RNA sequence: UGUCCCAACGUUGGGCCCGGUGAACUGUACAUUCCAGUGCGGAGUCUGGAGACACCCAGGGGGAAGCGAAGACCCUAUGGA
RNA sequence: CGCUCUAAUUGGAUGGAAGUAGGGGUGAAAACUCCUAUGGACCGAUUAGUGACGAAAAUCCUGGCCAUAGUAGCAGCGAUA
RNA sequence: ACCCUCAGAAGGGAGGCGAAAUAGAGCAUGAAAUCAGUUGGCGAUCGAGCGACAGGGCAUACAAGGUCCCUCGACGAAUGACCGACGCGCGAGCGUCCAGUAAGACUCACGGGAAGCCGAUGUUCUGUCGUACGUUUUGAAAAACGAGCCAGGGAGUGUGUCU
């Protein structure tokens, strides 16, 4: 009568104190948008980042207000970089065999969009029985 | 051409459309805007009065150079686009006709939705001085109308 | 016509600029202020030079316009306006919660703000807003 | 010779137009022109062994 | 002898309003400006003030160092004729 | 980092591929990825190659389109109809 | 096809076919520019590189993010008190002690709370900074040059020889 998601939807990974601290830092500090200079001024200029190269470029010259310039200094903490917000490390899965070797306590699985409903159903029941959470679960009426 | 841009309940609604009409698109927006919400009958009487020159159509957007009209309410500029008005009369005639054929009281139905869309231009050319020719086109207009029981 | 002022200031024998400076400060802090007896407010210096300056403001102008007040009423309020960011929301709000009056339309007597008083027994080189207005050609309605 | 089979010439300065070779009011030959030559295309002379 | 003093009235066609038809030039963006100043020394856009309720019609063209034409002058090129 | 096609190894797709639209997540970033709708047949990953491989700009090219504008013109000619 | 409408082999309406007519004739898909209608935010007293970063308003079906707020407590870097006591200075005020104490960003735990609620997205408001971009140039917001807008197109390639 209502929609329910398959699998261990509420599962949380177990992280060391230091990893939870750094994951919490990443989430608190965040980062600037880092969109290309003046993308908002011209429709033909997309948001995709490009190093401002104009000799007189205000952003290139680092003028406050013209947006931040990509620099290594903005990198996220190594210990948490790339983690899903939940804290899990993601593993891209295309079939049931891809579930092999995955630690459901430290990794969550993400089924490629290309995968069909039939193969997804098998992957989803096998992941749950392996204690692995599926990030993009199927919702069935139960 | 267009497709109705608004949902319509067949059990309490009647529809109609004009296709590729060669008339002012700008006049059509003005007219649609003015008759929306009116009853089919009121719209008709209104448009006949426009063609007769007794009731101006407010020109709120395409108004450059347009002289003011005392009978325009809450606005200044207006005109009497008789051609696009006659086209709307055909549309209403079709709408009300369909309406009645379905068992509704056509004239009494409210104009729930009415919008004009420019579907293209009939291209023309006009010779100019100095050996050159410039565009001389005709707008092509589609217009949708949905009538609804009170 | 009725102005619930939290403060009623008496400008009599008080240095216009010093009162103005304090009324602006209070107005920005949320206080509703009514300056009274503006025609008796005072400005130090040599009357001839002072008048030359206010007459210059009266003569300045053109099509765009430089409407400078002649009544002690407006002279004083303009003085206050120049101490407020009257073109910003907060600034206009403050300025609009300040009113100046010829004489005292209230029943209470205004208070004399510290540091704004001029000792007539120790000063001979000063002028009265009212005197300036008369010279400017205003119709002495006070 | 792809894109080079045209006597297209540029009008130079004077008509408020970019100096692009044109023929019958159509731009041609140059790489930035639609129907123009390929600037640095695959070449048969290249040793691919 | 209306060239002028010194301009007036009138005529015809436009102009203005209405139906129909229906282009072009031009357009980095923003743009209600004005006075000063500053700045590559000739600013609607920077600074300080002043002024500024929105929209529309007609007008004569002050400004946009207006639009149109990669200055024809001048010089430079181990250029052309 | 991304693009084309080749090869080896290895996967996805009518229980819905690519693309597109809106939206969620990751990466300093190039860009990667998922969800929903549309779509209705193809699509990847790794490794070694391949190169007519990346655009905001050139009075750049071609196509499409907006403001200009319901504006100018549809009067002027010794043939005013 | 049939029917209705219409001056009408037009068009429209209803209907029939097909998995799909949003496959109905330059008829697979259907971007942007852009147009009509409409939803959210702003809006007829107010100011212009259109934003970046902070923080407020209002708006939000699901899915793909799940956090966030307040009492208190723990930890507690640099920094760092009030009050009180004593002692100086013409005075504003300062010194010694209280004391490197109380406080102190982040993070965490207990208890309570939020689900338009936290993130995020749209728009708008406030604060701070801010006169595009690319090029030319000693110096460009420039009254120096380029572009109306968008999509697609658009520039280190081959042979030989040498290093
Ligand atoms: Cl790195
Ligand atoms: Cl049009
Ligand atoms: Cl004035
Ligand atoms: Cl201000
Ligand atoms: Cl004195
Ligand atoms: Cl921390
Ligand atoms: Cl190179
Ligand atoms: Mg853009
Ligand atoms: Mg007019
Ligand atoms: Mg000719
Ligand atoms: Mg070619
Ligand atoms: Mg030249
Ligand atoms: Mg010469
Ligand atoms: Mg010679
Ligand atoms: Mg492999
Ligand atoms: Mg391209
Ligand atoms: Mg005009
Ligand atoms: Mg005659
Ligand atoms: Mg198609
Ligand atoms: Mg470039
Ligand atoms: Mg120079
Ligand atoms: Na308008
Ligand atoms: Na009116
Ligand atoms: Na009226
Ligand atoms: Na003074
Ligand atoms: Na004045
Ligand atoms: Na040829
Ligand atoms: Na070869
Ligand atoms: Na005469
Ligand atoms: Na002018
Ligand atoms: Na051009
Ligand atoms: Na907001
Ligand atoms: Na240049
Ligand atoms: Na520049
Ligand atoms: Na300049
Ligand atoms: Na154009
Ligand atoms: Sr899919
Ligand atoms: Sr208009
Ligand atoms: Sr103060
Ligand atoms: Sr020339
Ligand atoms: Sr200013
Ligand atoms: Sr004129
Ligand atoms: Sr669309
Ligand atoms: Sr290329
Ligand atoms: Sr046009
Ligand atoms: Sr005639
Ligand atoms: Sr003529
Ligand atoms: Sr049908
Ligand atoms: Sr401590
Ligand atoms: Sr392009």
């Amino acid at each position: 009568t209502e929609l329910q998601a398959r699998g261990l939807t509420e599962k949380t990974p177990d992280l060391s104190d230091e990893d939870a601290r750094l994951l919490t830092q990443r989430h608190r500090v965040g980062k600037p948008q880092f969109n290309r200079q003046d993308h908002h001024k011209k429709k033909r200029v997309s948001t995709s980042w490009r190093k401002p190269r104009g000799q007189l470029s205000k952003q290139r010259r680092g003028i406050k207000g013209k947006g931040d310039t990509v620099e290594a200094g903005f990198r996220s903490p190594t210990a948490v970089r790339g983690k899903h917000p939940s804290g899990f490390e993601e593993v891209r899965v295309h079939n049931v065999d891809d579930l092999e070797g995955v630690d459901g306590d430290t990794e969550a699985v993400r089924i490629a969009s290309k995968v069909g409903a039939r193969k997804r159903e098998r992957i989803e029941e096998e992941a749950e029985d392996a204690g692995i959470r599926v990030l993009n679960p199927t919702y069935v009426e139960v | 051409g267009i497709s109705y841009s608004v949902e319509a309940d067949p059990d309490t609604t009647a529809k109609a459309m004009l296709r590729e009409r060669q008339m002012s698109f700008k006049h059509s927006k003005a007219i649609a805007r003015e008759i929306k919400g009116k009853t089919a009958g009121e719209a008709v009487d209104y448009l006949e009065a426009v063609i007769e020159g007794d009731q101006p159509v407010p020109f709120k957007q395409h108004n450059s150079g347009v002289g003011h009209k005392s009978k325009v309410d809450g606005w200044d500029a207006g005109r009497y686009p008789e051609k696009a008005s006659k086209a709307f009369l055909d549309l209403l005639e079709n709408a009300v006709g369909n309406a009645d054929h379905q068992g509704f009281d056509g004239e009494a139905m409210t104009i729930k939705h009415v919008a004009a869309h420019k579907v293209g231009e009939q291209q023309g050319r006009k010779p100019r001085a100095m050996g050159r020719a410039s565009a001389w086109n005709s707008p092509q207009v589609d217009v949708e109308l949905i009538l609804e029981e009170p | 016509a009725e102005f619930d002022a939290d403060v009623i200031v008496d400008a009599r024998d008080c240095i216009m600029g010093r009162v103005a400076s304090q009324v602006a400060e209070q107005a920005l802090d949320g206080e509703t202020v009514a300056v009274v007896n503006a025609e008796r407010a005072v400005i130090t210096g040599r009357e001839e030079q002072i008048v030359e300056k206010y007459e210059k403001r009266v003569d300045i102008g053109n099509d765009n316009g430089y409407f400078y007040p002649k009544r002690p009423d407006g002279i004083f309020k303009r003085t206050i306006r120049g101490m407020l960011p009257h073109k910003k929301q907060r600034g206009r709000e403050a300025f609009e919660s300040v009113r100046v009056y010829l004489g005292n339309p209230y029943d209470e007597d205004g208070e004399v703000l510290d540091g704004t008083s001029l000792d007539r027994l120790s000063n001979i080189k000063f002028v009265t807003l009212g005197e300036i207005s008369e010279t400017l050609g205003a119709n002495k309605t006070w | 010779y792809a894109g080079l089979r045209t006597p297209a010439e540029s009008f130079g300065s004077g008509r408020g137009q970019a100096h692009v070779p044109k023929l019958d009011g159509r731009a041609r030959r140059v790489p930035q022109a639609v129907k123009g030559r390929s600037a640095h295309p695959p070449k048969t002379e290249k040793d691919r062994s």
